């Protein structure tokens, strides 16, 4: 689990940093940096696809233009009042980050498992009957009532 | 050959010519009946005439006899001129091991590989027991090259070396029978090795970390802990006295049989060098100059200078970016400047084989977009090139992340499995490629059958790549 | 689903195999980060420059006994090791 | 000229081992042939390996008249070319006449051997006393004279083997008929130069050796494995 | 028969393997095979042996 959370917090932050810093300009508010860095990123490992990447399907309804209000500002627009980020260059970098974290990284931990429940099934049985002792001596220690009159006891 | 021998003795004129008994002994294998009637009642030797006879029991692959012979005494580099070496590579070298030596030194180049060409052109044209083993090494011997290998001194590095040869002497893919049985003698040796340094370690710890760093008088101009390297013989140093050899480097002055955190906490807080927390066993200005001097905290300095480096950088690219550099853009092409100057050292200490690894190939790469995208970024006024770099310091800053990968190896825990991670390229592959082949087969059947002829080509590849490619997370094209 | 779980029995099936030769794997990685950090005599990260300067500093201006010593301690657990490998 | 089969090798490899692990002297002839090259080889090996843990000590015996080079001092000289053993930490050199004599260290030695076994250090569980063992493995001449010269004196505890020339004429045969059936199977190559005359003394001395059989013991053939040094001794 | 153990051994798989690249040697890489395909007057040059 450790394994899997170093690597994809790596290819998150790679990712959300790169996005950001291609599609806007400036972002001068803490939380709508995490928000657009570390979480949509996040949200992209349980089969989202970030959306602000598509230029046909980004309509400026959602944005502020600057910072007012609750909603994430604009891509950084043309003097024709176009976006300027390139699709070429935003839609294969979603088509790698989601290759790389909701397939190759999900399933590699799949393997891993595996492989530990492989292991550790013959010491399974020995560890599980050796943490029997310590319940079975912790509840005959007590010389006691069923639990609800116990502070009587 | 009892026969012959015996009537051979009974002449009662030859008895005092015992070379002929032994000659004739030599040319059929009787070495019991040599030993038991030559050389047991010690009337008769003069351990130097005893040359001839030798000469011929090493051309003609008698092991045992050359072994009876130097249990009653023979010295090598008395007997050994650069004559009978002549004679050896000359005449006794076999022309198809040489067309496998010239075909592995076209194909397999290595540092020694081309000393042992260099040799061979030498001695077709100060170590003599050295280039007798590898004389009889590289014809597959197998077992004369044990008795000459019992007399050598430098024992490890022989069969570090040996191992190394026919290793690579067994990649060649003609005369496949060759390289298999230079296969087996190359486990062979290897096993010695690794089972010979066990003892030497597991006797007197020192000197065997005296004979690990020991380059013998330019044996073939290394060392024997590199030997095993070159080779990739990773089973020699997978044993646990070289890896207690390298833990006791990496930690240095600290001593092993303490907390790792206790050792991090001693870097954060830097006027508790002076405290009984750590052991620095293996005065108290000397105590502060050992701790900074370590390999393990300054590798463990840099790497939180690398995190803080990332954070400025983050914070340069999305919040504080305008057409002016300002002071934390300064600051960063100083810590740039920096991580340039320590790449080109080590691109200096390093030479050719630097571009071998690909982290330092890509290490190379980010430098390049990283002043790429400066130029980019000085020419003011221009928004298009003053978003264009700010596109390649996005495009640069995935690279020096993507990095820290690689940095974290040294772990103990997250370690080998990043080190396992790199043994699954075929698999994606594999399904990479059917996933493309079934990819085609649908986005061009599904254009074909709902629209008519596309003439834009975005929307060409929009539909027939990448609406396919988001059916695999599950969009079920719509 | 066909492609994709396929894809994890391969990659399970892998892990299967290399896990003995990982540890010797990563072991052998070990030497070449001790030898790249062992090999520099530098001071901390930021200020390297500093010494490399110093480095600059040298370019503006710039048979044996315990050797045959420790040999002939090697060939007595040599000699041992022969007699360990016919004795078995 | 000296051969050294490797169970003779085991043997005395076994044996500096002992002598190291019980605290030993050795003595020797002192050359620098064959069997003497190889116990100061066997000496400088065991001083080589552990490096302290008491040195051993091995006193050879010579002669003074067979050496080469001789550099009389007070100032020490260099030996280079009988000629010395180079790894014997103590030598003894008997002074005489002419040069040409062999056999003339013997009387010393054996007088030695004999003040030693009457020496007294009560420091061992031998009731004091010191003791000491005598070995044979060869052959000639100086291997019997020694033999019974100390067998002659009291406690020489004589331990010989039944691989060599005398080794096997006194391992097998455990009056004068056997002595000569036995020394002419088991060497006729050496008694081909030798006049009878004196071949009735080797009887004699040979008569002497098998006096006190309680003090010569053997090691057999069977007796091969580990551990038959200190089996012996 | 469907003896696919005769087959797998190395001696038929060798002969099949200089069967299958012919004139080419195989101790050469398949990379230099592929580029002297996409070049084709590089078939005069020392990369690629035919014997
Ligand atoms: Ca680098």
């Amino acid at each position: 689990v450790f394994f899997f959370l170093f690597l994809f917090a790596v290819w998150m932050v790679a990712f959300g940093v790169a996005r950001q810093g291609i599609l806007r300009q400036n972002e001068q508010r803490w939380r709508w940096i995490f928000r657009s860095v570390i979480y949509e990123p996040y949200l992209a490992m349980f089969g989202q696809v970030p959306s602000d990447v598509d230029s046909t399907t980004y309509d400026f309804s959602h944005c502020t233009f600057s910072g007012n209000e609750s909603k994430p500002l604009c891509v950084e627009l043309d003097e024709h009042n176009l976006p300027r980020f390139p699709e070429w260059i935003t839609i294969p970098l979603v088509c790698i980050y989601m290759l790389s974290t909701n397939i190759l990284l999900v399933n590699l931990l799949v393997a891993m498992f595996g492989y530990t429940v492989g292991i550790v099934q013959e010491n399974n049985d020995q560890v599980w009957k050796f943490q029997r002792y310590f319940l079975v001596q912790e509840y005959c220690n007590r010389l006691n009532i069923p639990f609800p009159f116990v502070v009587f006891a | 050959s009892y026969a012959l021998y015996k009537a051979f003795s009974t002449n009662e004129q030859d008895k005092d010519n015992w070379n002929g008994q032994l000659k004739l002994l030599l040319e059929w294998n009787q070495l019991d009946l040599a030993s038991d009637e030559i050389f047991t009642n010690d009337r008769r030797w003069e351990s130097a005439d005893l040359q001839e006879v030798m000469f011929t029991a090493l051309i003609k692959d008698r092991p045992k006899f050359v072994r009876l012979f130097l249990e009653n005494g023979l010295n090598l580099q008395k007997f050994l001129t650069n004559e009978v070496l002549t004679e050896l590579f000359s005449t006794h070298f076999s022309t198809l091991v040489y067309r496998n030596l010239q075909i592995a030194k076209n194909s397999y180049n290595d540092a020694l590989l081309t000393f042992v060409w260099k040799l061979v052109a030498n001695f077709r044209r100060r170590h003599p027991l050295q280039a007798l083993f590898i004389w009889a090494i590289l014809q597959n011997k197998k077992e004369l090259s044990k008795v000459i290998w019992e007399q050598t001194k430098g024992c490890t590095l022989a069969a570090l070396g040996a191992s190394k040869l026919l290793k690579t002497l067994a990649k060649v893919k003609n005369d496949i029978n060759a390289a298999g049985e230079s296969e087996e003698l190359a486990n062979e040796y290897e096993t010695r090795a690794v089972e010979l340094f066990t003892e030497c370690y597991s006797n007197d710890e020192d000197l065997a970390e005296q004979l690990l760093v020991y380059s013998c008088e330019a044996w073939g101009g290394s060392n024997c802990l590199e030997l095993a390297v070159e080779a990739t013989d990773q089973h020699f140093i997978a044993q646990p006295g070289v890896q207690n050899f390298l833990s006791k480097q990496w930690y240095g002055e600290i001593s092993r049989d303490t907390k790792n955190w206790k050792i991090i906490l001693c870097l954060f807080i830097i006027p508790l060098v002076g405290c009984g927390l750590v052991s620095f066993r293996k005065k108290l200005l000397w105590y502060y100059v050992a701790f900074f001097t370590s390999p393990f905290v300054v590798f463990s300095w840099n790497v939180v200078f690398y995190i803080a480096f990332l954070l400025l950088f983050a914070y340069v690219l999305l919040m504080d970016f305008h057409s002016v550099p300002h002071t934390p853009e300064l600051i960063l092409y100083a810590l740039v400047f920096v991580l340039f100057c320590d790449e080109v050292r080590q691109w200096y200490m390093n030479g050719v084989n630097y571009f071998t690894d690909l982290w330092n190939v890509m290490d190379t790469l980010g430098l390049f977009y990283f002043i790429a995208g400066i130029v980019f970024r000085l020419h003011s006024s221009n928004k298009s090139s003053l978003y264009s770099g700010r596109v390649i310091f996005c495009l640069d800053y995935i690279i020096f992340t993507l990095r820290l990968i690689h940095i974290f190896t040294v772990s103990r825990n997250l370690g080998p499995k990043i080190i396992m991670l790199q043994r699954m390229l075929i698999d994606v592959f594999f399904f990479l490629f059917l996933f493309a082949v079934w990819m085609v087969a649908f986005g061009v059947a599904r254009q074909g059958i709902l629209r008519q002829n596309e003439q834009r080509w975005r929307w060409i590849f929009r539909s027939v790549i990448y609406e396919p490619y988001l059916a695999m997370f599950g969009q079920v094209p719509s | 689903i066909l492609l994709v779980n396929l894809l994890v029995a391969m990659f399970g099936y892998t892990v299967g195999i290399v896990q003995e030769n990982n540890d010797q794997v990563w072991k052998f990685q070990r030497y070449f980060l001790v030898q790249e950090y062992c090999n520099r005599l530098n001071i901390p990260f930021p200020f390297v420059v500093f010494a490399y300067f110093y480095m600059v500093v040298k370019k503006c201006f710039k048979f044996r006994n315990e050797d045959n010593e420790t040999l002939a301690w090697e060939g007595v657990m040599k000699e041992n090791y022969l007699v360990k490998i016919n004795t078995k | 000229n000296f051969a050294l089969k490797p169970r003779m090798r085991k043997i005395f490899s076994r044996l500096i081992y002992i002598a190291q692990s019980k605290g030993a002297w050795i003595l020797t002839g002192g050359t620098h042939y064959g069997l003497m090259k190889y116990i100061g080889e066997v000496v400088r090996d065991n001083t080589i390996s552990r490096n302290s843990e008491e040195n051993i000590v091995a006193i050879g015996i010579a002669a003074w008249g067979m050496v080469s080079n001789r550099d009389t001092l007070i100032d020490e000289g260099h030996f280079s070319a009988y000629i010395l053993d180079n790894n014997h930490t103590h030598l003894l050199l008997v002074d005489n006449g002419c040069h040409g004599h062999p056999t003339v260290e013997a009387k010393l030695r054996n007088q030695l051997e004999k003040y030693i076994s009457e020496r007294t250090s009560q420091d061992s569980n031998y009731g004091g006393k010191i003791p000491i063992v005598c070995f044979a493995q060869g052959g000639g001449r100086e291997t019997l004279k020694a033999i019974n010269t100390s067998v002659k004196s009291k406690i020489p505890c004589v331990v010989v083997e039944g691989s060599g020339q005398i080794a096997d004429v006194i391992a097998s045969l455990v009056t004068s008929s056997m002595v000569k059936e036995k020394l002419v199977r088991f060497l006729p190559r050496t008694v081909s130069r030798l006049p009878e005359e004196e071949i009735e003394s080797w009887i004699k001395w040979l008569k002497e050796i098998l006096e006190s059989s309680h003090l010569l013991t053997v090691i057999k053939m069977e007796e091969a494995g580990d551990e038959i040094v200190s089996n012996a001794i």
